[PDB]
């Protein structure tokens, strides 16, 4: 997708990382048809040394590891991400995503 | 269509978004664990992509269907429609890519099977490949015989580069490019590669240069075409830059010469220079461990064999001989085939001056440097060696010179007349000229101090006794101080004794005295009198086990290889450093990750050994396999199950945590329930900061026994695991272990770091006090004097080790000397009456 | 693409705005001490920006971006736009200049690595070249082997004049160019490089003079073309004036000579004359130490040689 | 900016340097977002030659040097200087600057 979705996602990462549940999103996207044998998590695994800082704030980066990945695909994924948030029901983030387009 | 060609087309998509390292399914028979698991340690997504697309491409075609059709399609729907489309429809671009790749394989017929792709060089090449200007050129060089042709083929098959070049690739081997017709025929053949048509009327044989510039003009004018805007001309083994001066046709050409002369002319900005004689260029022997798999295809036999660094020609031919005895064909065989190629590239040298001098060079040891004077005897000489350096042969450096072992030993030792008489009489004469009134010569550190031994053993014995200075004493000072060692001096002393027995016994006693340890040298020589060392020391004045160092900061973690031979040393400048005990041969200087200050642990026998730093983490590693295996960060003192059958890695975090895990598995088994902690056979002693001990049950995990140490005002087990010690402020208290309840105190300064040993109840306090044989008295003070302050000591079973000073200098001492010889004395405080002297 | 080549596009803009004197925002990593000392002392920021750009291209490709993306930020705002936009987009004429300069560097491969830019004589050179007239020419003398072959290569590398030159430049190593046949094959090379197509039916071996006149007329016809309005012809080590008399095509050409007689023949008014045997035309010890460092490649031993001035 | 701006500043430098106070315009422009401390140091440094002539011929030359600097520096030199001169309340200078426009 164009760079506008890139900038929108990177800017609203800090917000959609908290509005939508990480597990409820990832476990809804793996069945959605993006993250499989070739992609799976790529977020539950990290550089290998995240334990210097505590798990409560660790989650904040783990879910941060998800959205930054979702941007890397082609033009469909953005709208597919729309669809993903439609499964999330945290639609206050879905409308925030919508606001940058249309 | 094919199902093994469509994957490389989406290598762009794979690098962009795909990472096969999030897999938790990996259906075993999908791929061998080793291949996919060494992709886990891939440097980046590009490296993982390359590793996967090479290992998977090595697999058979029908298995990729299980890879894709069902394993990938767990619930994907996303990027399998393009792959399946390419399998069935196959775009014209993709079809031409596959056809061109198949044509190349069909042209080489040897790279299709005998390729083991080297990730590092291709990785360092393809970024320049993708940014090549429509007329810029790329140079690849290094050392010849490095299989650079195979590297070029590896980068050639890449989908990205073929797309960028639009499959306009033409390979020309630049063999024998030292004659006008030899390049003229290459011009015609490359023209016909572009198009087998020629307006040959302009060919005027009055000057072959006339025709060569005419055809160069024709090639230039045709190359300026829209289909010909991006073309890749491979120039295999460029002979000289002169040939390129005709082959410079202003295009995206890649030339890979094998001569040091060619690379110098080309500008790095104009031509991105690439060399192959690098550690990174050399990758790992694990890269070539599959050579017997590409040739003989026998995985188990690879372990019995031992592969070397990146030498595809020599190593490949040795393996080919091996498959057609591993050891017989390793060295003895290949003397007629490997030599054929090793001096096949030589033949360009004229022998009147070049080959004669190179043969003269054979007398020098296989891996040795050389002073300029010595080669001069055997500026014409320096001009000759300089041009030889230019071609391919000799490496030059500031102002000695090193010579590669490949051309020094095998090529010329087999074919060598007896010029050795003159060479060795000169090798005798020059050190005779290197004689003074005293015994201090202007010896050169590398060649002289090392190979004077070789040459003097070579000539005769009286020279051997005289100039080694073991009859004298100056060798012991000069060599050792200038070599900072003792191992090299011993390695000279031992094998050279063959060149009279009366002096052979004396020098044998010298050799014995050598590992045992101006005015100092004469004083120590005075100790030995039957040896003529003090005899020489008189003229000079009128006119402990072993040692280590190799380091940059401050001695941390002293250990012992269970099986009498290795030290898992380690220091403070992040670097590894492991060593032999009877050799000190630095075996692996490998920075784990955080060389700080804490601890190391072994296992029951071997195969795991990581030392936790001050970043909680206690990462583990293998033995001679070295490469760190386990990353563990949650943490302090943890020990392996003392039973050899149960590999239970008992772990201890903070807040009295009890994680337990079998090393054979990757997950903690038991996670039940702060300064230092221990387990028992149902009890847990931990000590913490209040300096009062705490004793818990493994089963109920509450407070039951508190030793306040009763004298407030570090825990470790013994040779029976029955004697835990509690260190508190100023007390050592032998705590129990599900057998009894408290044993001994022994009325012990603050205990800095006191630990146990591995035997007879005795434990070690270090260096405040000495060896206290608990259950009570003190035997030794590390038993071999001080030689300053710190010097470690322990007993694994019956051999001893322990390496950690502070001043970069750890020392291995032994029980036998005992009784603290020089330091157990009357201290600094004394008064003197010059009576003799009553002191 | 590359940050290295695009900077030469905007030197004028820097000369327009970049102070080169008041811009003190020291990057210790890239901007050195002695070179900033020299950057302060330059007579202006036209030449100042010039040898500044020389020092910048001396640094590696990425190393300079730190200056132009964040170090430039505090003291300037415009310049990032006109350089980063070209870094991505790369205009067509700029790209053409890029391939042309790369062709020239690939033509040498030796001056491409061992060069040192003699500032002031080159300054005079390209200054005279600003008002280069379609009929005018430039004589460059000096004793043979004084590197005037080097500075002649350098002076055409300038972005501004090359763009003004419409990127058509050709060279002719006039070694042993004193035969009626030599001029023949040289003009045949001219004919090919101007156009790899011609009519050979006028080949008249009865007279080398007749055929040389015929090819001269053909090339004169070629040059009087809109695509051939301003094409440079370099005459490298002109042997004798007769070569030029065969070469005077009334074009934007020039020549460097080995001989005093060549310069003596040409009229100064009709032909701009530049020498090297002059107090400012020679090399300052700074240029000398730079050139010796091009080979020695270590400053610690650079101090160990402070004698030669040849 | 168009060359007409710069040419107008050059030809009308005398009147502008006459009207505008040096320190007041300097502080207003550096606050306006036009100068930094480094560049204003050199701007007030004038030439170093300020030593040999009188002080009376230093401040004016410093001010004209400032004018010459602020010809092209600044994202909108014309507009931002117009604003700064309006802030000066030396509005004759501001309107003289605006004269070359419209």
């Amino acid at each position: 997708m164009p760079k506008r979705h890139r900038e929108h996602i990177r800017k609203n990462l800090n917000i959609l990382v908290e509005w939508t549940n990480y597990e409820r999103l990832a476990m809804e996207c793996v069945q959605q048809g993006i993250l499989t044998v070739q992609m799976l998590r790529n977020t539950q695994d990290l550089n290998g040394k995240p334990f210097n800082m505590d798990e409560k704030d660790v989650r904040v980066e783990q879910h941060r590891r998800l959205l930054l990945k979702i941007t890397q695909r082609g033009p469909t994924a953005y709208n597919l991400l729309i669809n993903a948030l439609r499964n999330i029901n945290c639609l206050d983030a879905a409308v925030l995503l919508e606001s940058v387009d249309e | 269509y094919q199902y093994k060609d469509i994957l490389s087309v989406f290598e762009d998509a794979f690098v962009d978004n795909f990472d096969c390292k999030d897999v938790q399914d990996m259906p075993k028979s999908i791929l061998s664990k080793e291949e996919i698991d060494h992709i886990i340690m891939s440097k980046d997504a590009v490296s993982g992509t390359l590793r996967l697309f090479w290992t998977l491409l090595s697999k058979q075609e029908e298995m990729v269907q299980k890879f894709v059709e069902e394993v990938l399609r767990i619930n994907y729907k996303f990027l399998m429609s393009p792959i399946k489309t390419e399998q069935r429809q196959p775009s014209m671009m993709t079809r031409m890519y596959i056809e061109q790749r198949d044509r190349l394989y069909n042209d080489n017929q040897v790279f299709a099977k005998y390729n083991v792709s080297r990730l590092q060089p291709y990785l360092k090449l393809r970024q320049a490949l993708l940014e090549l200007r429509p007329a810029k050129n790329v140079l690849i060089d290094g050392v010849l015989g490095s299989g650079k042709t195979w590297v070029a083929l590896d980068v050639c098959l890449s989908y990205k580069v073929q797309c960028k070049m639009d499959f306009k690739i033409f390979w020309l081997n630049l063999k024998n490019c030292n004659s006008p017709e030899t390049v003229l025929e290459m011009l015609q053949k490359l023209l016909y590669q572009i198009d087998p048509n020629w307006t040959s009327r302009s060919d005027h044989s009055s000057n072959i240069k006339l025709r060569i510039h005419s055809i160069q003009a024709e090639l230039r004018r045709l190359l300026k075409s829209k289909p010909y805007e991006n073309c890749l001309l491979v120039l295999l083994n460029v002979q000289n830059a002169k040939a390129w001066n005709a082959f410079n046709l202003s295009c995206k050409i890649l030339l890979t010469t094998r001569f040091k002369q060619v690379t110098d002319f080309l500008s790095a900005a104009t031509t991105t220079h690439i060399s192959l004689d690098h550690h990174s260029m050399t990758l790992t022997p694990d890269e070539v461990k599959s050579l017997l798999l590409k040739y003989l295809d026998c995985r188990p036999q690879d372990l019995p064999r031992e592969v070397l660094t990146t030498n595809p020609r020599r190593l490949s031919i040795i393996a080919e001989s091996i498959r057609d005895a591993t050891w017989d064909n390793w060295k003895h065989v290949n003397c007629d085939k490997l030599t054929t190629i090793i001096e096949s590239s030589l033949n360009v040298l004229e022998p009147a001056e070049y080959r004669k001098m190179f043969d003269r060079l054979s007398v020098f040891p296989p891996s040795a440097h050389i002073p300029t004077i010595l080669l001069s005897l055997i500026s014409d000489v320096m001009v000759v060696v300089n041009k030889l350096h230019k071609y391919s042969l000799v490496e030059k450096q500031p102002s000695t010179i090193s010579i590669p072992s490949i051309y020094l030993e095998l090529k010329v030792k087999l074919e060598n007349e007896y010029a050795l008489h003159r060479s060795i009489v000169d090798h005798y004469n020059i050190p005779k000229t290197f004689d003074s009134d005293d015994l201090i010569p202007p010896y050169l550190d590398q060649y002289f101090y090392s190979h004077i031994g070789h040459h003097l053993k070579n000539i005769e014995h009286p020279e051997r006794m005289t100039l080694f200075r073991m009859v004298f004493l100056d060798f012991r000072f000069l060599e050792q101080k200038i070599r900072h060692n003792t191992l090299q001096q011993l390695k000279f002393y031992k094998p050279y004794i063959c060149d009279d027995p009366k002096y052979e016994r004396l020098v044998n006693a010298i050799l014995d005295f050598l590992p045992k340890i101006y005015t100092d040298l004469l004083r120590i020589a005075l100790m030995a009198e039957d040896e003529a060392i003090f005899e020489e020391a008189h003229k000079q004045v009128q006119r402990d086990n072993e040692g280590r160092h190799a380091v940059y900061l401050h001695n941390d973690f002293c250990l012992i290889a269970l099986a009498s031979g290795q030290i898992l040393l380690t220091d403070v400048s992040l670097e590894g450093e492991d060593t032999y005990l009877l050799r000190d041969e630095s075996d692996s200087s490998d920075i784990l990750r955080m060389a700080v200050f804490n601890q190391q642990k072994h296992l029951i026998t071997l195969h795991c050994n990581g030392s936790v730093k001050l970043w909680s983490l206690w990462p583990d590693c293998p033995g001679r396999r070295h490469s760190g295996g386990s990353k563990q960060q949650l943490v302090k003192r943890f020990i392996g199950s003392y039973a050899n059958l149960k590999i239970v890695a008992f772990y201890l975090n903070e807040d009295a945590g009890l994680p337990e895990a079998n090393i054979q598995l990757h997950v903690a088994f038991i996670n039940g329930d702060w300064d230092e902690q221990d387990q028992e056979f149902s009890h847990v002693p931990v000590l913490k900061t209040m300096q009062s001990g705490i004793r818990c049950f493994v089963q109920v995990l509450k407070r039951y026994y508190v030793v306040c140490t009763s004298n407030c005002t570090l825990h470790v087990f013994n040779v029976e695991n029955d004697t835990p010690l509690a260190l508190d402020v100023f007390d050592e208290r032998s705590k129990t272990a599900t057998v009894l309840l408290i044993f001994k105190y022994s009325v012990w300064f603050l205990p800095g770091l006191s630990v146990s040993l591995q035997s007879e109840a005795v434990q070690l306090p270090e260096i405040t006090c000495g060896k206290r044989s608990t259950d009570r008295y003190l035997l030794l003070g590390t038993s071999e004097g001080l030689i300053v302050y710190d010097l470690k000591i322990s007993d694994p079973v019956l051999r001893s080790n322990v390496s950690e000073h502070i001043e970069c200098v750890d020392i291995y001492e032994l029980f036998d000397p005992v009784y603290k010889y020089i330091v157990l004395c009357g201290a600094k405080g004394k008064q003197v009456v010059h009576v003799l002297r009553s002191v």
